Formats: structure tokens, C-alpha cells, sequence
């Protein structure tokens, strides 16, 4: 059966004749957010004059990569985060901040020297470093999905 | 092995936490969501709080005493012989001797020193398995390690030894559709095979 | 409610046909086996005897037993039914002409009750198997394992999902009728039934009568001993002679519809997962022949299939993105094999 | 001396458990089959029914038959036992919960007696085979051939070589108890046994009583019909509910120990020895698949193995010093092949 011989990762049902979960290629997705959901810029803390560094980067799929960040805030509150580079995939969307504290997040990468920017609510930073291979690879599918030239 | 299942617990309304008893390969897993048909339809009046705790450990078969493979670490030892000499005019001595080149055996009238032989090929390998009469110069994995299904899934020091190593991959599953029984999902033994997919 | 299918019961009779190897050879058994169906999965076969067991002639107790002895029924107890194959089967239920029974595989099918004075069985050829649904090729259903959608027949009778045509019987022979009137061959009648009669010589040419004589012929062996007795319809067996007059009514249901039961079903022992560099060694050890298969999830599928009954250490070149793994009807596994070569 | 194992007899009862394919489907048969052991060689299987046949309830005659009907035993005659598999087996002996029977190979095991009103059988899956010990792979023991050390179970009972734990039963359901007191649900007791009782509503919460009523609830289907009746222990079946109180005593032997009987055993027809120059042509013609093998006695072993069932002319490059030859469990031969090339 095609749910046992298909390519590019599909599952099947005698139901509307779907082929579920076919992981292949990309999708050009575009959203119109409600502007009410936005927070104006003058209310989130400005975080610059910070510092970022890995502490135990795991060169892996599960979110084993970690990095403290010397947060240098202005106000105190939440701060959404993301790596605009696809090198690093982060488990935390948002980090809470006191007045210029420090909070580690989790992530995963594919390049031995992860030189990925991190955009902590309008403040970029390179979390450069080096990572370690794991040992224990027999469980379902990854969060990394960013393999490239390394 | 013999999956000599101890009879599962069935608490009727609420959980029964299991503990890891020290039986060899004591597999035990609590289960809920039953409605156990036992001779009167079900008997526990709840419907999800009906709890069933299955437990199963591995134990030596009764055949383990008698029909059993047997590993060995084999060194060289010392070879023997019932050497007859119908000597000279003596005409007889049938004596058991050794090979080590200073042992006499004054059985009869003659004193005789044998060996040591130069041909030290012990046809036994270092590691050997033994079965009844068929001897297998097999690299048995070890006590304490044998992968389930593979040879030595059960590994008892001797027959008396209550302790053992039972990697059988014994995995209990929940009984079906509110009925009393014990799904034990297990590899038939690496002693079952090793009797019909063995070596010569 | 055993009283909801008088469609068949009142109106159908226990038919008698020609069993093929009826103990000795081709007899005419009332339990003549047609339409063997070893097409389900659950160890079950639905069978049709030409005999209509169930209620009696009149109104009571499914668990009684009406076959044809003579021109006549014999609506009595079911005491010692035996369906069997390579081994003795297990009855499941009877309704009408039809019985459901849990059988093992068998080259043939072999049926029979015991009236009490005689064995009186009937036997037939039919290729039977029981694959359970699943990638495990057992020979028999276990006590445990996963449930999954098998095909199987019901226990019950309150059933209309299909109906087979059951119109009249044709005539039948009965030379017990053709006695002798001390010089002439003498026909009689069951109960005023319609006896269709003439002999090779010229005498009465139709026969729709009470007990007639025969003026012309003398020998019993040259006359038409017939029974147009169409007060009760029959199953339209291939081993029936047509009732030449008409397609009478008698559309009649089937009890044992094939239904989407979830059989208590198969399960193969768990695998021994072993790591290597982008490679699954799997020492494996099943109970029965298990169809293993995989799907390397690249757009290069590169699948594999092999029934495994002999324990086997196998290998799978897993790629970077993943592979999946299907130990029988045990659920499909999945695996991240990124690097391990440091 | 059938009176030496009142360890089991007096103190154990015929247990009842859930047979998996009990004719129709999963019933609760007293002869519920656990621990099938097709592990010996002699065509024999040792089985445990949950039923304890043997002596009666009290004291007499191994060849009687006590299963559970109701909460109660029924210690009566064994008249029509049937163990069977692919074919009908042959009983060997019963003792306690346990029966030994000579069976052929079979994908399953299928057991059953006949009480007299009903067939009342029980059936189970178990992979069975019977290899005889020997390099011949028969399907069945012959009348003749060599004797050699097989594994096999005894006929007898005077047996202590092992013992299995047999502590109490847990409770059991019996909704025949929960009658109605004309508006309230009414429990009773067997003989003063310990009935463990309450309903979903709030009423009597333990139940250690004679026949109680139920003030609060009314429906039979929401109450605890239980029988703590631990006057006789049981086998510790997986299909038993635990007696939650304690690990009571009741260590109890096994009769049918596996013993080192020398089965009457196999033998393959003699070979046809044919000479050639340092070479044994052997036209060969077995009865059954025979594992032949040899040992070229040089320090170069160069052995060979092949099961032979199809008659085959084979060859063996014999050396100067010798070879040996093993036509099945027929004894090993030996051969001088010096020159023959002159």
C-alpha cells in the first residue's frame, strides 16, 4: 500500500481520500494580523546593550542548544524572540524580562559553528559558538529541519 | 523461559500503583479503562476507574533443569587415555593414564610416561555452548547480557540459582474489551531457536 | 425475537440435493453443501445446507433441526451437529438454510449431524484459509493483540442487508409412490399433492390427481413418479431442478451478512532496536510470518517488503530526514537518523 | 497410590477463566487453557486447564471430572474428553489442573470435554511442532528405529521435581446473587461465604455478611456481586483476578515433569555406498528430511551439512586419512580412502 510505499512522507485514509502530512517543498504563506493584537513599540522594553552566548550547544534535532543572554532592558516585561536566520530553531517564542536580567532559551542547529542572529524584540545579536554531537538517535521527527552546507 | 504470570490485580474504582518487585525481568504495568467480564458479565461497577494491574516475571522452565543449553569458558586442561599394552610376554595391561610428561601409571607392571603432546589443538574453542550431547563451540554472548530472542535470553548461573538475567523484552499490553487476561508480548526464547536455527 | 423472519421459516422447506462425496460417494443429502464462503478472516465460514434448520416446521426454537427425510421434513433437535474441515470446526449460529461456524483452514469442508440412527453427513471441496487482517500471517486468531478492521459474519438473524432469490422447487422423484395395483403400476399422492404422471407406454399424460392407477404400462421403471409440491419454496440451488412453470415469489434475506467487525487480532513481538551510524540493525524474532516494510521519507521512497517468519537480523540505511518502520500490524515507528560519525 | 497429592486435590478447586475463542468467541470456560507446552519431542503436550479434574471434590478416582458450573464444582465422570489440534490428540494422563496428551503438530490447541447436555469446549493459539530427537526431521514417531535421549513428560503423578505457586482466588462475579427484594436489590450468599458488597449509591460499603438487602440502590446493574470464597486455593492464572488481601499459602507441585525418556525414535534408511577413487558416491534415498553431515578428519575439518528429504546422489572428496559419515541418527560411519588410482 501507498501508505507503505509512497514517497515524500504521506499517510492515507478511506475517508475523503486524503493523503495526510505529505512533507515536501515549501508553501508561500502570508497573514494579515489584527492590528489590535500588536503592541506599540514604546511599551515593550528595549533590550540592546546586551550579550548572547551559548553555554551547551547540542549539534542536534531536539532543542538541545541553549544560550544565556545578558539581557539589558529598559522597561521590564515580555520580549518576543526569533532567529531570522533559519540556522537556529528556538523553542521559546517569548521571554520574560526583569530590568536587565538574563534568561537562557533552548534551540537546535545544524552547523558546528552556529552564527545565527537573534532578534530579541528589535535587538539583533550573534549567538556565535560551537556545538556537540549527541548519542541517542531513535525516536520520531526533528525540530531542526535546517540542514545546509556546514 | 516460562512467563509464569502472577495473577493480575483488578481494583474496581481507582488506581493501584505497581512496584518493581525483584523477580527476574519483573515486568509490571498498571492499566485502567477496563470492565472485566468474569463469569457474571463485568463485576467492577465503575467504568473507567476500573483498574487492572498486570504483572509478569520470567522464570526457568521445568525443562531448564533437564533440557538446557550450557555455556562454558574453556581452557586447555589435560588429556587422558586407557592405554592397552599387551606387553611382551606380560600380554596385558589396560590402564588409564595422563599426558603430562612426568606422570607414571604403575598399573600392570610397567611404568610409563607419556607426552606432553605437541599438538595442542583443543578442538573446543575458548567459549562453548553445550546441549545434552551436541556441543557447540559458540561465542555465547555472556551471562547477564543476552539480547532477547538471541541465545541466552534467559541466563541462570545454574539450575538452582534463583537469580538470573532475563532479557526477553517482555512487554505487557492491556487486556482487551473489559475481559480478564494478561497480554504478555514476548520473544520466544533464544533457546527455542538454537534448537532449529542453530549451528552444527 | 426469533420470530421476525417467518419470511423464510414458514415459507421455505429443508431442501434436499446431491451431496458430492456423501461418506461413500454422491448421495442425496438434505444437508447438501453449496456456497462455501471461506472469504472472511475470523476463522469463520458461512455455509448453506440445503436443509433448513432453525425453528421447527411451525413456530419454535431456532436450536431445533428440520431436514428432509422422505418427501417429508423432520423438525427435531439439533443434538449432534458437526461442521468440520482439516479439524472439527466450531458452530457459531444457524438461521434458515444457513449456518455460520468457526473453522480452521482446510482443503475441503465436511459437514454433518447425527439423526441418531445414522451418521448421515455431507462433505464438499472448497479452498479455505484464514489470514487475519494485519501484516502478520498467522494461522489462527490469538487471545490478545491489537484490534483492527477485519471482515467477518454476524452472530445474529435480525438481518436484511441482502436477500437471495428463493422461489419454488421443481418436482422431485419418489418411486415409493409407484406401487403395483396387483397387475398395474399404482401411483399415490402425499396429501393431495400434485403428481405429474405418464409412462413410456400411452396412458394418462399430465397427472394432476389423487392416487391414480396406470392402465397401460406395468413396470415401475418406465413411469413418471413426480411431486409438484410447491406449498413451500426453496433455495435456488444449482442442484435443484427448475420448477418449469414460473418464477414464483419468495425473495428471502440472508442472515449472515459480512460485517466490519474489529476482530480480536494479531500482534507480532516487539523488535530489538540497535543503533548504528545512519543504520538500523534490527535483530528480529517473530511468532509468525510478518510482512515488514518501510518508507525512506525522501522523495526517493526506496521502500522494502519482506515477509519474515524466520528470525533475522536485518539492516536499513536510514537517511538524514527519517525512515519509518512497520513491525507487522504493530503501529508504524519512525526514526531520526542524523549523524553519528562525529 | 492415587492418594499422595492431597496437596492439590483437597485444597485446590477447578478454576474458571476466560477462554479466548470458546466455540463462538471469548466465553468463560472452566477448562480455559493456559500454559501450552509443545516443547517436548514425543508427540506430547502438557496442558493446564483452569479446571481441576482428577479425584472428585472429596477422595476417589483420578478418572473422574470436576469442573466449575456456577460458583460450584461438578465432580463427575470424564466420559468424553477431547484435546485436539490439527487432528484429534490422544490423552496421556491427567493430574490436578493438568493434562498430558499426545498430539500432532498444530498451529493451535483446541480442548474440550462433553458434559452431556453441551459440547462446552475451549480453544487457544499455540505454535506446536514435534521434531523427534535425531538428525531425521520426521513429523511423527515411528514403531521402530534406535532409542536415544529425548525430552518428554511422564505418565505419572508421584512427582515433586517442581512446584508452582497456587495461592487463593480473588473474588468472582455472580449476579445470580443480586435478586430483588420486591423493590430493592437483594444479595444472598452461597453457604455463608463472604460477599463483598455496595452499589454506586451509598449503602453497605464492605459486605462481609449473610444475605443482605440494599436500602439505597435498586438496579442490579450498579452493585458489587462478589464471592470471597477462599476455602480452596487456585492456580495463579493470568486470567485470575488477584486476591487483594495476601499471598496465602498453597505451594503445589507439578505432576508432568519433563524427564529424560529415551523415546522410541527415528531411523533413516541405510545408504547405498559406492566406491570411487578417494570419493564416495552415495546414491541416497531417505524417508524424511535427514540432516547428513561429515568431518574430514584432517586438521582441515571441511565439514558439510545438508538436510536431505529428496533422494540424491551426493559426493564426498575423502582424503587419505579418513572421513566419517552420519546418515541421520543412524550411527556414524567411517571410511579408509587410501589410493585407488594404481
Amino acid at each position: 500500500p501507498l501508505n507503505d510505499v509512497a514517497p515524500f512522507g504521506c499517510s492515507i485514509a478511506l475517508e475523503p481520500l486524503r493523503a495526510e502530512n505529505c512533507a515536501v517543498g515549501s508553501i508561500p504563506i502570508s497573514i494579515d494580523i489584527p492590528d489590535a493584537a500588536f503592541t506599540r513599540i514604546s511599551e515593550t522594553p528595549t533590550v540592546s546593550d546586551l550579550e548572547c552566548k551559548i553555554t551547551e550547544c547540542t549539534y542536534a534535532s531536539d532543542f538541545g542548544g541553549i544560550a544565556t543572554v545578558a539581557y539589558k532592558s529598559s522597561k521590564a516585561g515580555n520580549c518576543p524572540i526569533h532567529s531570522p536566520s533559519g540556522v537556529a530553531v528556538i523553542k521559546e517564542n517569548d521571554v520574560t524580562l526583569a530590568e536587565s536580567g538574563s534568561f537562557t532559551f533552548h534551540f537546535s542547529t545544524a552547523n558546528i559553528h552556529p552564527a545565527f542572529k537573534l532578534q530579541v524584540c528589535t535587538s539583533a545579536v550573534t549567538c556565535k559558538g560551537d556545538c556537540k554531537p549527541p548519542k541517542d538517535h531513535i525516536v520520531d521527527y526533528p525540530a531542526q529541519h535546517t540542514e545546509s552546507f556546514t | 523461559y516460562k512467563t509464569k504470570v502472577p495473577s493480575p490485580v483488578v481494583k474496581c474504582c481507582g488506581a493501584t500503583q505497581c512496584t518493581s518487585k525483584p523477580h527476574p525481568d519483573y515486568q509490571c504495568q498498571v492499566f485502567t479503562g477496563v470492565y472485566p467480564f468474569m463469569w457474571g458479565g463485568a463485576y467492577c461497577f465503575c467504568d473507567t476507574e476500573n483498574t487492572q494491574m498486570s504483572e509478569a516475571y520470567v522464570e526457568r522452565s521445568e525443562e531448564c533443569s533437564i533440557d538446557h543449553a550450557k555455556a562454558y569458558k574453556v581452557h586447555t586442561g589435560t588429556v587422558q587415555a586407557m592405554v592397552n599394552i599387551t606387553y611382551g610376554s606380560v600380554s596385558w595391561r589396560s590402564a588409564d593414564v595422563y599426558v603430562n610428561g612426568e606422570t607414571p601409571a604403575k598399573i600392570g607392571d610397567a611404568k610409563l610416561i607419556i607426552g606432553p603432546l605437541s599438538s595442542a589443538w583443543s578442538p573446543f574453542d575458548n567459549k562453548v555452548v553445550v546441549y545434552g550431547h551436541e556441543v557447540y563451540n559458540y561465542d555465547f554472548p555472556e551471562y547477564g547480557t543476552g539480547k532477547a530472542g538471541s541465545f541466552g535470553d534467559l541466563q541462570s548461573r545454574t539450575s538452582t540459582s534463583n537469580d538470573l538475567y532475563a532479557n526477553t523484552n517482555l512487554k505487557l499490553q492491556r487486556p482487551q474489551a473489559g475481559i480478564v487476561h494478561t497480554p504478555f508480548t514476548q520473544a520466544p526464547s533464544g533457546f527455542e531457536r538454537w534448537k532449529r536455527d542453530k549451528g552444527a | 425475537d426469533l420470530d421476525t423472519h417467518f419470511t423464510q421459516y414458514k415459507l421455505a422447506r429443508p431442501y434436499i440435493a446431491d451431496c458430492p462425496n456423501c461418506g461413500h460417494s454422491r448421495c442425496d443429502s438434505p444437508i447438501a453443501i453449496e456456497e462455501v464462503r471461506g472469504d472472511a478472516h475470523a476463522g469463520v465460514i458461512r455455509i448453506q445446507t440445503s436443509a433448513m434448520f432453525g425453528l421447527k416446521t411451525d413456530g419454535v426454537d431456532l436450536a431445533y433441526m428440520s431436514f428432509m427425510n422422505g418427501k417429508t421434513q423432520k423438525s427435531i433437535k439439533i443434538d449432534n451437529l458437526h461442521v468440520r474441515t482439516s479439524a472439527p470446526c466450531s458452530l457459531v449460529s444457524h438461521h434458515g438454510y444457513y449456518i455460520l461456524a468457526q473453522c480452521p483452514p482446510g482443503d475441503t469442508v465436511t459437514v454433518g449431524f447425527h439423526d441418531g440412527p445414522n451418521r448421515h453427513t455431507c462433505t464438499v471441496a472448497h479452498k479455505v484459509e484464514f489470514r487475519p487482517v494485519g501484516r502478520e500471517k498467522y494461522r489462527h486468531p490469538p487471545e490478545h493483540g491489537v484490534e483492527l478492521p477485519c471482515n467477518r459474519y454476524t452472530h445474529k438473524r435480525a438481518d436484511q442487508g441482502h436477500y437471495v432469490e428463493m422461489h419454488q422447487p421443481g418436482l422431485v422423484a419418489d418411486h415409493s409412490l409407484l406401487s403395483i395395483h396387483s397387475a398395474k403400476v399404482k401411483i399415490t399422492v402425499p396429501s393431495g399433492a400434485q403428481v405429474k404422471y405418464y409412462c413410456k407406454c400411452p396412458d394418462v399424460r399430465e397427472g394432476i390427481t389423487s392416487s391414480d392407477h396406470t392402465t397401460t404400462c406395468t413396470d415401475v421403471k418406465q413411469c413418471r413418479a413426480y411431486l409438484i409440491d410447491n406449498k413451500k419454496w426453496v433455495y435456488n440451488s444449482g442442484r435443484l431442478p427448475r420448477g418449469e412453470g414460473d418464477t414464483f415469489k419468495g425473495k428471502l434475506h440472508v442472515p449472515f451478512v459480512p460485517v466490519k467487525a474489529k476482530c480480536i487480532a494479531t500482534l507480532a513481538p516487539e523488535p530489538l532496536v540497535e543503533h548504528k551510524h545512519r543504520t538500523l540493525i534490527l535483530h528480529l524474532h517473530p511468532d509468525h510470518p510478518t510482512l515488514l516494510t518501510t518508507r525512506s521519507l525522501g522523495s526517493d521512497a526506496n521502500p522494502t517488503r519482506q515477509w519474515i517468519e524466520r528470525p533475522t537480523t536485518v539492516n536499513f540505511t536510514v537517511t538524514g530526514e527519517g525512515l519509518e518502520y512497520t513491525w507487522g500490524n504493530h503501529p508504524p515507528k519512525r526514526v531520526w537518523a542524523q549523524e553519528s560519525g562525529e
